[PDB]
């Protein structure tokens, strides 16, 4: 751990503390999430391990580089690949300019890049959130904080405790549905779709009541038809308001028809029918930054 | 490929994942000719062990089979371990792995308390750091028994059914406790041991592999199979603040080890 020299801090967590380094000898920037263990009662924090073991595997270049990991005494050095600047304080910064369209559509393209991975090796990111998303000076945006990222095969329950932040919050979540599912990050992307277009969040609630409502009076109070199943739900309640669904116009209006479509599918109220990673790869809005590959009918 | 068109991403493209993880997670069955004092049947006492004290705590399968991966990994990687040492790297690995897969997993003083003060609370924050570096922080495969969900998940997607699903896991249980076991990979366990309580058919249609994949382990499982079928296999039990639809999951302990002396025997 003598390698590196502390250029500043850059946030503090529950688990730890990141700062920007250097690698005096090389010259590498890196950033270092150090883990006091003297702290912890049960040894490695279990989100700790979890964040990176799961980073082990996932090798994307849409997703943050755990570079190494130290033990020194009673500490322990996550070093990842540093990034100058996340998307919530680049959103604040192209707040009056806006950002441009095309660079909007490469985030959004490269975010759903990074997402499917993490969906294809069966792990839910649950996350989210401007702040957790990385952006480099070269135009390429990475997912990160994989503190509460947990892997399904026997589906990833729900609970009582501090888990994604109410606004990017899927709408089953908060209408009490027991498990979770790859659709709660696609919602989450669609907020943060919504967000870079307008600079201001898509459902900014201030409880789980007040973000539901925010939810239904964007997009309209749900019903048996368009969401099968919503009025059998734990936290449903007849008694909400009947909200009608706004025009995508008014909701979003940069957004040219491609891009209100898909954010349509992205924050479509049934996890059944809104759209997936892969798929929202594949929509017409991004046609001009991919190009379609031959499928095999095999 | 037995998946289905999966609606998240290519059904091809989980399952070949899938595959090129067990490629890259790697167990031997001769570990124990690197630890000459440590015998065969040392292993199955300890896992048995592990068993019971996970059915005792109420941990997942998937936390039972997290520790025998750690523990059967980690000692590839060691060398001339003693008999009084096993106890603390298997209930560290367990530690772990309940870590890792509970959500309100047990207090480390719970894990010492197992141990009837053979191992204290420090020892096992001491284990725990020295089998994660050492196996390199991949404490995240494929155990034995998630494949098992994964066949059980298929069959009923063309949730399921669990007790046929605990009848296997079962036999893979008594299965574990033999080193020989880690010749064959995970997947190709769990469908040989789907097999003996179903069909080559049903065992193709949800795990893709043919009957020459695994006609090799089939053969291997078949005395402890024959074990598990001479005296019934169990029923599904409840579970106090566990539930119903998550029974099945919830990790069992039974007299295996006569079972296994039977199995060799034949
Ligand atoms: C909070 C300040 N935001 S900022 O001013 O826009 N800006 C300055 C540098 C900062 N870079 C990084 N920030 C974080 N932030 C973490 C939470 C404090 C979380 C997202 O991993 N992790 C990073 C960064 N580089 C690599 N990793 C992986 C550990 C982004």
């Amino acid at each position: 751990m003598e390698n590196f020299q502390k250029v500043e801090k850059i946030g503090e967590g529950t688990y730890g503390v990141v700062y920007k380094a250097r690698n005096k000898l090389t010259g590498e920037v890196v950033a270092l999430k150090k883990i006091r263990l003297d702290t912890e009662t049960e040894g490695v924090p279990s989100t700790a391990i979890r964040e990176i073991s799961l980073l082990k595997e996932l090798n994307h270049p849409n997703i943050v580089k755990l570079l190494d990991v130290i033990h020194t005494e009673n500490k322990l050095y996550l070093v990842f690949e540093f990034l100058h600047q996340d998307l919530k304080k680049f959103m604040d910064a192209s707040a009056l300019t806006g950002i441009p369209l095309p660079l909007i559509k490469s985030y959004l393209f490269q975010l759903l890049q990074g997402l499917a991975f993490c969906h294809s090796h069966r792990v839910l990111h649950r996350d989210l959130k401007p702040q957790n998303l990385l952006i480099n000076t070269e135009g390429a945006i990475k997912l990160a904080d994989f503190g509460l990222a947990r892997a399904f095969g026997v589906p990833v329950r729900t609970y009582t405790h501090e888990v994604v932040t109410l606004w990017y919050r899927a709408p089953e979540i908060l209408l009490g549905c027991k498990y979770y599912s790859t659709a709660v990050d696609i919602w989450s992307l669609g907020c943060i779709f919504a967000e870079m277009v307008t600079r201001r969040a898509l459902f900014p609630g201030d409880s789980e009541i007040d973000q539901l409502f925010r939810i239904f009076r964007t997009l309209g109070t749900p019903d048996e038809v368009v969401w099968p199943g919503v009025t059998s739900m734990p936290d449903y309640k007849p008694s909400f308001p009947k909200w009608a669904r706004q025009d995508f116009s008014k909701v979003v209006p940069p957004l040219d028809e491609d891009g209100r479509s898909l954010l349509s599918q992205m924050l479509h109220y049934d996890p059944n029918k809104r759209i997936s990673a892969k798929a929202a790869l594949a929509h017409p809005f991004f046609q001009d930054v991919t190009k379609p590959v031959p499928h095999l009918r095999l | 490929s037995p998946l289905p068109v999966l609606s998240w991403a290519n059904r091809e493209e989980v399952w070949k994942i899938m595959l090129n993880k067990e490629k890259t997670y790697l167990r031997d069955q001769h570990f124990l000719e690197q630890h000459p004092l440590l015998q065969p049947k040392m292993r199955a006492i300890l896992l048995d062990w592990l068993m019971e004290v996970c059915e005792v705590y109420k941990l997942h399968r998937e936390t039972f089979y997290l520790a025998q991966d750690f523990f059967d990994r980690y000692m590839a990687t060691q060398e001339n371990v003693v008999k009084t040492l096993l106890q603390l790297i298997g209930i560290s690995s367990l530690f772990i792995a309940a870590k890792l897969e509970e959500i309100y997993p047990p207090k480390l003083h719970q894990f010492a308390y197992v141990t009837d003060g053979a191992c204290s609370g420090d020892e096992i924050l001491t284990m725990e750091l020295m089998i994660m570096k050492a196996l390199k922080w991949r404490l995240s495969p494929l155990t034995i028994v998630s494949w098992l969900n994964v066949y059980m998940q298929v069959a009923y997607l063309n949730q399921y059914p669990q007790q046929i699903f605990i009848q296997i896991a079962e036999l893979l249980d008594l299965c574990v406790l033999d080193v020989d076991c880690l010749e064959f990979p995970y997947g190709i366990l769990a469908a040989s041991a789907l097999y003996h309580f179903s069909s080559s058919e049903l065992m193709q249609k949800v795990s893709g592999y043919q009957w020459c994949d695994i006609e090799n382990c089939v053969k291997w499982m078949v005395p402890f199979a024959m074990v598990i079928r001479e005296t019934g296999s169990s029923k599904l039990k409840h579970f106090r603040g566990v539930a119903d639809e998550d029974a099945h999951n919830i990790q069992t302990h039974r007299d295996s080890l006569d079972l296994l002396d039977k199995a060799r025997a034949k």
